[PDB]
């Protein structure tokens, strides 16, 4: 039962060691530049405990490292293994895709959880254990045989949860966070293996300072208008090198003024590698890098070809990528600004929010403090759940009934109780 | 429950006053407790419903891992949602805010 | 952050192409001191303009050309073009 | 400008159809209610 208390101290204390490894990991790249050369050496300035307590920093590391994700294991888990099992169930009971869908190649993930109906406990959460012989049994009378088959069907040597449990696993292992969590152990073990790469735990950063949900919101704005745009930029550089290779064969000199044994830009592979490298991280432009037109046939050509080509290049393509990229966290900022605002004007449920309910002093907040409050509406169904199915009264066992039969229209939608009155 | 159904079901009195704000530090020792809701009640007009709110639930529901998914919910609901499906969504979200109430009440 | 990561890694593999003196004739000067590099990245890198790619060695004849290249221009310019200006863009909207 | 033209073309379309040209706001209250506007009535098509 120790195993029990433990894992039950772990999942209450769970969001603490997530701050922990944040802070052994930082305090540990604090120290892991002091490097020099010889292979590589840690010098001693102030303290001699530099190696060993980087030895041991390095074994807490790993140590919380597993410690939370088998913490994040007793936790989270049965959510999202509850929540799949309530999606699979409650499109087996309205739906029915195994009895007429049979779903198409794409969406994987229900075909998945194809492989989780004949265990011994499919619903084993769910709330409940009933709703598969419901299932099985309204349908299987024209669609009979099939479905009344797959319905039925220490010293512990087979006599655990098989498929259910590798359906788990597989469950698992589809997660964005879990599997987050599983890299970063990884990660840890490998650092502790060679410690240049440890440092890898700062891009646990990525849950910041009140950003918890900077992954949702930085794979939601990417715009890929800008691949688009990179591949133009590529085009437009590609088509210069064309033309600067067939026509200005002598003008490149990587040497100093050819005494010493020149180089002539002639490799078209090469041609095309030096004007990004250098013609777009140059920011003087290409019109650096270059022998000067002092006396040549191709002066005026080259000088049109320069000047026009190149800042056409570099100001507005650069520009406009820099623009793309600001403009992303601009829409991050509006987001996050017109969610607050007008959740805190006009709430869910009036949905109109104070303008004729504005008149009264302290008026939306009395309104969600006192009528709606979305809390009440849980507890509520706290409430009306753990009682007996005799003992509600008529508008309970009318909204119970309401809630059974999946209608949706005993939310007072577009008026409330102060605004009914006149 | 019913002095607030009396008092909020029948206000503007001159009768009920006086006995109304009498002797009721239990009013004080009950809204902690007391919920109230709205709903339509199939006669197509708005009327409270006044209920329960269990005393290993409040604890239950302002500590975090739930308050933790509170504003997750709330962001996604009010980032990108249908006319429609809010509702449905959101009952979604209450049953299995539910179900993580039940095993954080067990830990 | 990114710019530590950075110094992790060029000191971790390019212990050779940093060359403070000139030519080598010169008692030539590799930056293997790590606290030093990172001050050299922020010194001399940020306050760059053309980025990192200006102060080192020319990849001519080299094994590791091709990292190098992709290196310098994808890492460098995803610094400072993105991160300086989003820094400049935040003390703008301010006044804005 | 060419991001602005190509947001307003899009958004005003799909909140306030051709025909009616008021869309939903006195429409809102129906539940698909817009929805149900361009898929029955009248479609654009079933002019054609
Ligand atoms: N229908 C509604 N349901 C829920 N909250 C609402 C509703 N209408 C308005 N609100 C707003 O929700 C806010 C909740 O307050 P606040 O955000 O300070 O506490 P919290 O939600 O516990 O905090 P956090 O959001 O950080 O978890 C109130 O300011 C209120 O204006
Ligand atoms: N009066 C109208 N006539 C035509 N379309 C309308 C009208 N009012 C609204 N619409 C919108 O036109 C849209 C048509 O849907 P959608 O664009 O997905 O299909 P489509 O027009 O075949 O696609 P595409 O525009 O890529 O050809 C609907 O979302 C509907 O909201
Ligand atoms: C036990 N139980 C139920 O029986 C139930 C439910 N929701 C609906 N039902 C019917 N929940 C959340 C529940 O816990
Ligand atoms: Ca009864
Ligand atoms: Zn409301
Ligand atoms: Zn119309």
């Amino acid at each position: 039962a120790y195993q029990q208390k433990l894992l039950n101290y772990f999942a209450r204390n769970f969001y603490n060691m997530r701050m922990l490894a944040l802070f052994v990991a930082f305090a540990i790249n604090f120290i892991l530049l002091f490097y020099k050369v010889s292979v590589h050496y840690v010098l001693e300035e102030s303290s001699g405990y530099m190696e060993p307590t980087l030895r041991i920093l390095a074994i807490l590391h790993t140590v919380i490292s597993f410690f939370c994700i088998i913490g994040y294991y007793c936790l989270k888990v049965p959510l999202v293994i509850f929540k799949r099992e309530k999606e699979v169930a409650r499109k087996l009971e309205f739906d029915g895709l195994y009895i007429t869908e049979q779903p198409s190649e794409d969406d994987i993930k229900g075909q998945w959880d194809r492989l989780v109906i004949n265990t011994q406990s499919f619903p084993n959460n769910y709330w409940d254990k009933f709703v598969k012989r419901k299932v099985m049994d309204k349908y299987g009378e024209f669609y009979g045989r099939d479905r009344i088959s797959e319905l039925l069907g220490s010293a512990v040597l087979n006599s655990i949860d098989v498929k259910y449990q590798m359906w788990k696993l597989g469950v698992v292992f589809t997660d964005n966070s879990f599997l987050y969590l599983a890299w970063y152990m990884t990660m840890s073990v490998l650092g502790h293996y060679n410690n240049f790469f440890f440092a890898a735990h700062l891009l646990d950063i990525a849950m910041g300072f009140k950003t918890l949900r900077t992954i949702l919101s930085s794979v939601t704005h990417n715009g890929k208008q800008l691949v688009l745009t990179v591949g133009l930029l590529a085009v437009v550089v590609y088509l210069y090198t064309v033309v600067a290779f067939n026509f200005f064969r002598k003008f490149y000199n990587k040497s100093e003024d050819g005494d010493t044994p020149d180089m002539k830009c002639d490799d078209m592979l090469t041609c095309y590698m030096f004007h990004m490298y250098v013609g777009v991280r140059a920011g003087g432009g290409i019109g650096d890098e270059i022998e000067d037109p002092a006396g040549d046939e191709y002066e005026i050509y080259r000088i049109i070809f320069d000047i026009t080509f190149f800042f056409f290049v570099i100001v507005i393509l650069l520009a406009i990528i820099q623009g793309l990229i600001i403009d992303a966290f601009g829409e991050l900022r509006d987001q996050q600004e017109q969610v607050k605002e007008d959740m805190e004007t006009k709430c869910f449920i009036c949905g109109i929010g104070n303008d004729y309910f504005d008149t009264v002093p302290h008026g939306f907040e009395t309104h969600t403090l006192q009528e709606h409050n979305l809390a009440n509406y849980l507890f509520f169904l706290m409430y009306l759940i753990n009682k007996d199915e005799t003992e509600h009264t008529g508008q309970e066992s009318y909204v119970w009934k309401m809630y059974q039969e999946r209608c949706w229209e005993f939310f007072p939608a577009g008026d409330c109780f102060r605004k009914q009155y006149e | 429950v019913l002095l607030t159904n009396l008092s909020e079901h029948m206000p503007n009195d001159t009768r009920l006053q006086t006995f109304l704000e009498l002797a009721e530090s239990v009013l004080n020792y009950f809204q902690p407790f007391l919920g109230r809701i709205e709903i339509m009640g199939s006669a197509k007009r708005i009327e409270r419903v006044y209920f329960e709110i269990s005393e290993s639930s409040r604890t239950q529901w302002e500590k975090p891992q739930v308050k933790e998914s509170k504003r997750q919910f709330i962001f996604d609901v009010v980032n990108e949602g249908g006319e429609k499906e809010k509702m449905e969504l959101f009952v979604n979200f209450c049953e299995d805010t539910i179900f993580e109430m039940q095993l954080a009440a067990q830990i």
